């Protein structure tokens, strides 16, 4: 998963 | 950065390969450089040196080999060590036809054990002390080497790698494929290099798994549950093993005294919990009129 | 065998001061936060999970965040690639088989490249001048329940949870010792399960007594209160499992009597 979204 | 080195020649080879007696030009100082190859698309740098290289920083010991420095680039790591003259197992060959003398052994043990006993006081386990990585200099010493296969354990210790220790130094546990196994793996393997420095060959130069442990249970006897509770509980234990009377350890290496005897048993134990710690082994007998000579190189 | 038992206790307790990370770094940090952190270790606990790895390295990636984010600015679009390193890191140092460069990649839907993730390795390591072997609460939690009348295994379990759970909250944890935060956990969870105390023979080996706790004891027990209403939830989903006894479903006990 990508974070910081 | 390589910049204060000359290379003088190729002194052996380990897992990163390439090992060079090198001197730096400008303080004098001979030094061994192990050369660590990258080239980004791997899977960066090995678990082995992450483990030597942060292990080898803590453990700051005349019997152990010591980490001078790490010299990075983007494509090459070097690991500069403090360089030494000869390894054990060179040495043990020049000895064919004088034979090791007795001090000399005394000392070389008691100086492996202390190094020993600092590195499983600072939660470190060897995991491959053999002849080739124990060097020796011309003042006397012999200092642990290669903590390539060395790894931090916990207390109490968790399972590790099982694929461990050259064979022919290999504890009974290890073989008996124990989930568990501490400290005493590394006092087998200086028992074993113990027994080598008297006789001049190997204790259990066995050629598969099971050959050494036959090995092993021919000269100690067959374990059962009176020497060694749990045995017959282990994995890889098999009721079917050859049962084989225990000698008389005046045999396996006749030219022990009493106190000399009494040691190697001690480190010979089967049982991981009964077998002598470094620690408990520097204060033995043996040790009395122990002092530190030079050998012959 | 205990046999370097009380050696290694006093190599960790002087190796954690040296090892600790900066109590302040966030203050410092001008592009990242508290939660952010928290939420990055979240992720790493979800990711230890799903790789099946030990307890043991999830607590030294940590470690490796933290004093690398000591020194290290670091912008919000890559925390994540610090993070990742961290545990590949983690790994390789403490894993019989570590998930390779690739399954790291992967975790992140590929936010970031292979070349980079090893160039943060590298540069990682470069800060920490390689110094990887952290004392954690995990290895402090781990001599303190050889302390146990006898062996429980509930305690153990909800040791790790609690253990677990200030990894996630620098404020206030970063300013709790490892070996503190282990004694406040093994106290809190032993009470919870048995209703009994930080037993008289650790005070001897640690020199730490309910006193000298209290302020993280404290402060752990009302991160355990609060435990189901944080916004990070994936240490009780993990303490869920049968593998840890289902701890994270006991109750916090209400009050603690100190
Ligand atoms: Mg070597």
């Amino acid at each position: 998963r990508k974070l910081f979204d | 950065s390589m910049e204060n080195f000359q290379k003088v020649e190729k002194i052996g080879e380990g897992t990163y390969g390439v090992v060079y007696k090198a001197r730096n030009k400008l303080t004098g100082e001979v030094v061994a450089l192990k050369k660590i190859r990258l080239d980004t698309e791997t899977e960066g740098v090995p678990s082995t040196a992450i483990r030597e290289i942060s292990l080898l920083k803590e453990l700051n010991h005349p019997n152990i080999v010591k980490l001078l420095d790490v010299i990075h680039t983007e494509n090459k790591l070097y690991l500069v060590f403090e360089f030494l003259h000869q390894d054990l197992k060179k040495f043990m060959d020049a000895s064919a036809l004088t034979g090791i003398p007795l001090p000399l052994i005394k000392s070389y043990l008691f100086q492996l054990l202390q190094g020993l006993a600092f590195c499983h006081s600072h939660r470190v386990l060897h995991r491959d002390l053999k002849p080739q990585n124990l060097l020796i200099n011309t003042e006397g010493a012999i200092k642990l080497a290669d903590f390539g296969l060395a790894r931090a354990f916990g207390v109490p210790v968790r399972t590790y790698t099982h694929e461990v220790v050259t064979l022919w130094y290999r504890a009974p546990e290890i073989l008996l494929g124990c989930k568990y196994y501490s400290t005493a793996v590394d006092i087998w393997s200086l028992g074993c290099i113990f027994a080598e420095m008297v006789t001049r060959r190997a204790l259990f130069p066995g050629d598969s798994e099971i050959d050494q442990l036959f090995r092993i249970f021919r000269t100690l006897g067959t374990p059962d549950e009176v020497v060694w509770p749990g045995v017959t509980s282990m994995p890889d234990y098999k009721p079917s093993f050859p049962k084989w009377a225990r000698q008389d350890f005046s045999k396996v290496v006749p030219p022990l005294d009493e106190d000399g005897r009494s040691l190697l048993s001690q480190m010979l134990h089967y049982d991981p919990n009964k077998r002598i710690s470094a620690k408990a082994a520097l204060a033995h007998p043996f040790f009395q009129d122990v002092t530190k000579p030079v050998p012959h190189l | 065998v205990p046999d370097y038992h009380e050696d290694i206790h006093t190599y960790l307790r002087e190796m954690e001061v040296k090892c600790k990370p900066k109590v302040g770094y966030m203050k410092k940090q001008p592009d990242i936060t508290n939660s952010m952190r928290a939420i990055l270790v979240d992720w790493l606990v979800e990711v230890g999970e799903e790789y099946k790895l030990q307890n043991e390295t999830l607590h030294l990636a940590v470690n490796y965040i933290d004093r690398f984010l000591s020194s290290m600015s670091v912008l919000r679009g890559k925390l994540q690639l610090v993070g990742t390193a961290a545990m590949l890191l983690a790994s390789k140092f403490e894993e019989i088989y570590p998930p390779e460069v690739a399954e790291f990649v992967y975790i992140t839907d590929d936010t970031y490249t292979k070349k980079q993730v090893l160039r943060m390795e590298h540069l990682v390591l470069k800060v920490l001048t390689f110094d990887l072997a952290a004392p954690t609460v995990n290895q402090f939690l781990t001599q303190y329940f050889l302390h146990q009348q006898p062996a429980n295994c509930k305690v153990e379990s909800l040791a790790m949870f609690l253990g677990e759970l200030s990894l996630i909250d620098a404020d206030p944890y970063l300013k709790y010792l490892p070996s503190v935060i282990a004694g406040a956990a093994f106290h809190l969870a032993l009470y919870t399960v048995t209703g009994q105390s930080w037993p008289e023979s650790l005070i001897r080996k640690t020199g730490y007594t309910l006193e000298s706790l209290k302020p993280c004891l404290m402060d752990l027990h009302q991160t355990y209160l609060k435990a189901p209403q944080h916004a990070q939830q994936s240490i009780r989903e993990k303490y869920k499992n049968s593998k840890y006894h289902g701890v994270s479903l006991l109750n916090p006990p209400e009050t603690l009597n100190l």
